[PDB]
Protein backbone atom coordinates (compact mmCIF):
# COMPACT_ATOMS: atom_id res chain seq x y z
CA UNK A 1 0.00 0.00 0.00
CA UNK A 2 0.85 3.79 0.44
CA UNK A 3 0.64 3.92 3.85
CA UNK A 4 2.94 6.23 6.10
CA UNK A 5 4.05 4.61 9.52
CA UNK A 6 4.05 6.13 12.89
CA UNK A 7 7.90 4.73 13.95
CA UNK A 8 6.98 4.91 18.18
CA UNK A 9 3.22 3.56 17.69
CA UNK A 10 4.05 0.05 18.76
CA UNK A 11 6.50 0.94 21.56
CA UNK A 12 3.82 3.74 22.97
CA UNK A 13 0.86 1.19 22.79
CA UNK A 14 3.04 -1.13 24.90
CA UNK A 15 3.88 1.89 27.41
CA UNK A 16 -0.02 2.18 28.10
CA UNK A 17 -0.79 -1.73 28.51
CA UNK A 18 2.16 -1.45 31.45
CA UNK A 19 0.30 1.53 32.67
CA UNK A 20 -2.92 -0.31 32.84
CA UNK A 21 -1.14 -3.58 34.18
CA UNK A 22 0.49 -0.94 37.06
CA UNK A 23 -3.50 0.25 37.67
CA UNK A 24 -5.01 -2.83 37.49
CA UNK A 25 -7.16 -1.46 34.67
CA UNK A 26 -9.30 -3.90 32.43
CA UNK A 27 -6.94 -7.31 34.16
CA UNK A 28 -9.24 -10.44 33.30
CA UNK A 29 -6.78 -13.29 33.99
CA UNK A 30 -4.70 -14.01 37.60
CA UNK A 31 -1.32 -16.37 36.72
CA UNK A 32 -0.96 -18.52 40.48
CA UNK A 33 2.90 -19.17 41.05
CA UNK A 34 4.09 -21.39 43.66
CA UNK A 35 1.02 -18.92 45.66
CA UNK A 36 1.77 -16.00 43.80
CA UNK A 37 -0.08 -14.73 42.17
CA UNK A 38 -0.01 -11.84 38.98
CA UNK A 39 -2.99 -9.98 37.29
CA UNK A 40 -2.38 -9.99 33.59
CA UNK A 41 -4.31 -9.07 30.32
CA UNK A 42 -5.20 -12.43 28.46
CA UNK A 43 -4.20 -10.81 25.11
CA UNK A 44 -0.71 -9.37 25.81
CA UNK A 45 0.45 -12.88 27.77
CA UNK A 46 -0.77 -14.76 24.33
CA UNK A 47 1.16 -12.00 22.05
CA UNK A 48 3.89 -12.86 24.09
CA UNK A 49 3.37 -16.97 24.76
CA UNK A 50 3.40 -19.62 22.97
CA UNK A 51 2.01 -21.52 26.27
CA UNK A 52 -0.60 -18.78 26.92
CA UNK A 53 -1.36 -18.26 23.08
CA UNK A 54 -2.43 -22.00 23.08
CA UNK A 55 -4.33 -21.95 26.68
CA UNK A 56 -6.58 -18.97 25.85
CA UNK A 57 -7.25 -20.66 22.38
CA UNK A 58 -8.85 -23.23 23.97
CA UNK A 59 -12.84 -23.39 23.93
CA UNK A 60 -12.67 -23.88 27.63
CA UNK A 61 -9.70 -22.33 28.89
CA UNK A 62 -9.96 -18.72 27.03
CA UNK A 63 -13.19 -18.82 29.79
CA UNK A 64 -11.05 -18.80 32.63
CA UNK A 65 -10.13 -16.36 34.82
CA UNK A 66 -6.93 -17.99 37.18
CA UNK A 67 -4.41 -20.44 35.45
CA UNK A 68 -2.16 -22.43 37.69
CA UNK A 69 1.42 -22.68 36.38
CA UNK A 70 3.29 -25.73 36.89
CA UNK A 71 4.83 -26.13 40.56
CA UNK A 72 8.45 -26.42 39.32
CA UNK A 73 7.96 -22.84 38.07
CA UNK A 74 9.97 -20.11 40.15
CA UNK A 75 8.04 -16.72 40.61
CA UNK A 76 10.78 -14.55 40.25
CA UNK A 77 11.13 -16.35 36.97
CA UNK A 78 7.56 -15.48 36.13
CA UNK A 79 7.40 -11.94 37.47
CA UNK A 80 10.70 -11.02 35.51
CA UNK A 81 9.38 -12.44 32.60
CA UNK A 82 5.74 -10.57 32.74
CA UNK A 83 7.71 -8.02 32.96
CA UNK A 84 9.35 -8.03 29.90
CA UNK A 85 6.27 -8.82 28.10
CA UNK A 86 5.00 -5.40 28.90
CA UNK A 87 8.30 -3.53 28.78
CA UNK A 88 10.72 -5.54 26.33
CA UNK A 89 13.13 -5.19 28.99
CA UNK A 90 14.98 -8.52 30.71
CA UNK A 91 15.94 -8.16 33.90
CA UNK A 92 19.17 -10.91 33.45
CA UNK A 93 21.10 -11.38 36.17
CA UNK A 94 23.72 -14.10 37.32
CA UNK A 95 21.91 -15.11 40.21
CA UNK A 96 18.25 -15.01 37.99
CA UNK A 97 19.35 -16.66 34.46
CA UNK A 98 18.53 -20.16 35.17
CA UNK A 99 15.17 -19.26 36.11
CA UNK A 100 14.80 -17.17 33.87
CA UNK A 101 15.42 -19.68 30.98
CA UNK A 102 13.70 -22.50 32.63
CA UNK A 103 10.59 -20.48 32.94
CA UNK A 104 10.84 -18.88 29.14
CA UNK A 105 11.15 -22.67 27.47
CA UNK A 106 8.04 -23.29 29.55
CA UNK A 107 6.11 -20.59 28.47
CA UNK A 108 7.49 -21.06 25.05
CA UNK A 109 8.79 -17.40 24.52
CA UNK A 110 11.93 -18.21 22.09
CA UNK A 111 13.72 -14.71 22.09
CA UNK A 112 14.35 -15.13 25.85
CA UNK A 113 15.70 -18.52 25.70
CA UNK A 114 18.00 -17.20 22.69
CA UNK A 115 19.65 -14.69 24.93
CA UNK A 116 19.79 -16.62 27.74
CA UNK A 117 21.13 -19.25 26.02
CA UNK A 118 23.90 -16.88 24.46
CA UNK A 119 24.88 -15.09 28.01
CA UNK A 120 25.25 -18.71 29.79
CA UNK A 121 27.21 -19.86 26.65
CA UNK A 122 29.65 -16.64 27.02
CA UNK A 123 30.73 -17.29 31.10
CA UNK A 124 31.25 -21.40 30.34
CA UNK B 1 6.28 9.33 10.43
CA UNK B 2 8.01 7.36 7.88
CA UNK B 3 7.77 5.74 4.57
CA UNK B 4 7.61 2.06 5.68
CA UNK C 1 18.45 -0.55 36.14
CA UNK C 2 20.80 -3.52 34.27
CA UNK C 3 17.98 -4.62 32.15
CA UNK C 4 18.93 -5.77 28.07
CA UNK C 5 16.15 -4.91 25.69
CA UNK C 6 14.89 -6.84 22.65
CA UNK C 7 14.62 -4.30 19.62
CA UNK C 8 11.27 -6.07 18.14
CA UNK C 9 9.54 -7.19 21.00
CA UNK C 10 6.95 -3.99 20.89
CA UNK C 11 5.87 -4.21 17.05
CA UNK C 12 5.98 -8.16 17.24
CA UNK C 13 3.32 -7.78 20.46
CA UNK C 14 1.43 -5.51 18.25
CA UNK C 15 1.08 -7.38 15.20
CA UNK C 16 0.10 -10.94 17.14
CA UNK C 17 -2.79 -8.72 18.56
CA UNK C 18 -3.48 -7.60 15.19
CA UNK C 19 -3.61 -11.55 14.07
CA UNK C 20 -5.91 -12.13 17.23
CA UNK C 21 -7.98 -9.11 15.71
CA UNK C 22 -8.30 -10.79 12.37
CA UNK C 23 -9.15 -13.92 13.53
CA UNK C 24 -11.78 -12.73 16.35
CA UNK C 25 -9.92 -14.35 19.06
CA UNK C 26 -10.42 -12.49 22.97
CA UNK C 27 -12.36 -9.41 21.12
CA UNK C 28 -14.31 -8.01 23.85
CA UNK C 29 -16.35 -5.23 22.14
CA UNK C 30 -18.03 -3.83 19.05
CA UNK C 31 -17.58 -0.41 17.68
CA UNK C 32 -21.22 0.93 16.24
CA UNK C 33 -20.26 3.43 13.83
CA UNK C 34 -23.00 4.60 11.32
CA UNK C 35 -24.67 1.30 10.96
CA UNK C 36 -21.06 -0.58 10.23
CA UNK C 37 -19.63 -2.43 13.15
CA UNK C 38 -16.32 -3.22 14.24
CA UNK C 39 -15.10 -5.73 16.82
CA UNK C 40 -11.99 -4.63 18.75
CA UNK C 41 -9.83 -5.38 22.05
CA UNK C 42 -10.68 -2.74 24.87
CA UNK C 43 -7.02 -2.36 25.86
CA UNK C 44 -5.93 -1.79 22.45
CA UNK C 45 -8.08 0.95 21.58
CA UNK C 46 -7.81 2.28 25.44
CA UNK C 47 -3.98 2.23 24.39
CA UNK C 48 -4.44 4.26 21.07
CA UNK C 49 -7.55 6.89 22.06
CA UNK C 50 -7.87 9.20 24.49
CA UNK C 51 -11.70 9.08 23.67
CA UNK C 52 -11.44 5.13 24.65
CA UNK C 53 -9.45 5.39 27.37
CA UNK C 54 -11.81 7.57 29.32
CA UNK C 55 -14.93 5.41 27.89
CA UNK C 56 -13.63 2.02 29.12
CA UNK C 57 -12.25 3.86 32.76
CA UNK C 58 -15.84 4.64 33.27
CA UNK C 59 -17.02 2.38 36.21
CA UNK C 60 -20.94 1.77 34.50
CA UNK C 61 -19.31 1.96 30.57
CA UNK C 62 -15.82 -0.48 31.25
CA UNK C 63 -18.62 -3.34 31.21
CA UNK C 64 -20.73 -2.48 27.63
CA UNK C 65 -20.04 -4.62 25.15
CA UNK C 66 -21.79 -2.16 22.65
CA UNK C 67 -20.17 1.21 22.01
CA UNK C 68 -21.77 3.91 19.89
CA UNK C 69 -19.79 6.42 17.93
CA UNK C 70 -21.33 9.98 16.92
CA UNK C 71 -23.10 9.84 14.18
CA UNK C 72 -21.37 12.37 12.63
CA UNK C 73 -18.69 9.63 12.58
CA UNK C 74 -17.55 8.21 9.13
CA UNK C 75 -17.41 4.49 9.00
CA UNK C 76 -13.99 4.37 6.32
CA UNK C 77 -12.57 6.70 8.93
CA UNK C 78 -12.95 4.59 11.99
CA UNK C 79 -11.88 1.73 9.43
CA UNK C 80 -8.37 3.31 8.43
CA UNK C 81 -7.88 4.34 12.41
CA UNK C 82 -8.44 1.04 14.24
CA UNK C 83 -6.21 -0.48 11.05
CA UNK C 84 -3.78 1.98 12.21
CA UNK C 85 -3.99 1.66 16.15
CA UNK C 86 -3.61 -2.27 15.58
CA UNK C 87 -0.30 -1.65 13.10
CA UNK C 88 1.06 1.46 13.08
CA UNK C 89 0.39 2.19 9.60
CA UNK C 90 -2.07 5.35 8.57
CA UNK C 91 -3.71 5.05 4.82
CA UNK C 92 -3.86 8.54 4.53
CA UNK C 93 -4.98 9.69 0.99
CA UNK C 94 -6.07 13.35 -0.49
CA UNK C 95 -9.71 11.42 -0.39
CA UNK C 96 -9.83 10.66 2.81
CA UNK C 97 -7.55 12.91 4.78
CA UNK C 98 -10.92 15.30 6.02
CA UNK C 99 -12.40 12.25 7.56
CA UNK C 100 -9.74 10.71 8.97
CA UNK C 101 -8.56 13.88 10.90
CA UNK C 102 -11.81 14.59 12.56
CA UNK C 103 -12.22 10.92 13.70
CA UNK C 104 -8.82 10.96 14.82
CA UNK C 105 -9.83 14.51 16.56
CA UNK C 106 -13.17 12.80 18.12
CA UNK C 107 -11.16 9.78 19.11
CA UNK C 108 -8.47 11.70 20.92
CA UNK C 109 -5.20 10.43 18.70
CA UNK C 110 -2.96 13.51 18.87
CA UNK C 111 -0.24 12.22 15.96
CA UNK C 112 -2.53 10.86 13.61
CA UNK C 113 -4.25 14.78 13.95
CA UNK C 114 -0.54 15.93 13.94
CA UNK C 115 0.17 14.17 10.99
CA UNK C 116 -3.34 15.18 9.07
CA UNK C 117 -2.78 19.49 9.95
CA UNK C 118 1.19 18.88 8.00
CA UNK C 119 -0.59 17.05 5.00
CA UNK C 120 -3.41 19.67 4.69
CA UNK C 121 -0.92 22.52 4.68
CA UNK C 122 1.55 21.41 2.43
CA UNK C 123 -1.51 21.05 -0.33
CA UNK C 124 -2.64 24.61 0.86
CA UNK D 1 19.06 -7.78 22.49
CA UNK D 2 20.55 -3.84 22.90
CA UNK D 3 21.42 -1.60 26.14
CA UNK D 4 18.64 0.06 25.93
O1 LIG E 1 8.09 -17.45 21.30
C1 LIG E 1 6.90 -17.31 21.05
C2 LIG E 1 6.07 -16.05 21.25
C3 LIG E 1 4.72 -16.44 20.74
C4 LIG E 1 3.52 -15.75 20.65
C5 LIG E 1 2.38 -16.39 20.15
N1 LIG E 1 1.28 -15.55 19.86
C6 LIG E 1 0.53 -15.46 18.73
N2 LIG E 1 0.99 -16.07 17.61
C7 LIG E 1 0.24 -15.93 16.51
N3 LIG E 1 -0.91 -15.27 16.39
C8 LIG E 1 -1.34 -14.65 17.49
C9 LIG E 1 -0.65 -14.71 18.69
CL1 LIG E 1 -1.29 -13.93 20.09
C10 LIG E 1 2.48 -17.70 19.66
C11 LIG E 1 3.68 -18.40 19.75
C12 LIG E 1 4.78 -17.77 20.32
N4 LIG E 1 6.08 -18.26 20.52
O1 LIG F 1 -3.52 10.85 21.68
C1 LIG F 1 -3.75 10.11 22.63
C2 LIG F 1 -3.49 8.62 22.71
C3 LIG F 1 -3.91 8.27 24.11
C4 LIG F 1 -3.92 7.07 24.81
C5 LIG F 1 -4.41 7.03 26.12
N1 LIG F 1 -4.16 5.84 26.83
C6 LIG F 1 -3.62 5.66 28.07
N2 LIG F 1 -3.01 6.72 28.65
C7 LIG F 1 -2.47 6.49 29.85
N3 LIG F 1 -2.45 5.35 30.54
C8 LIG F 1 -3.04 4.32 29.94
C9 LIG F 1 -3.63 4.41 28.69
CL1 LIG F 1 -4.42 3.04 28.01
C10 LIG F 1 -4.79 8.22 26.75
C11 LIG F 1 -4.79 9.43 26.05
C12 LIG F 1 -4.36 9.43 24.73
N4 LIG F 1 -4.26 10.50 23.83
CL1 LIG G 1 10.38 -13.79 23.51
CL1 LIG H 1 -2.00 8.78 17.56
Amino acid sequence: DSCIQFTRHASDVLLNLNRLRSRDILTDVVIVVSREQFRAHKTVLMACSGLFYSIFTDQLKCNLSVINLDPEINPEGFCILLDFMYTSRLNLREGNIMAVMATAMYLQMEHVVDTCRKFIKASE
Amino acid sequence: WVIP
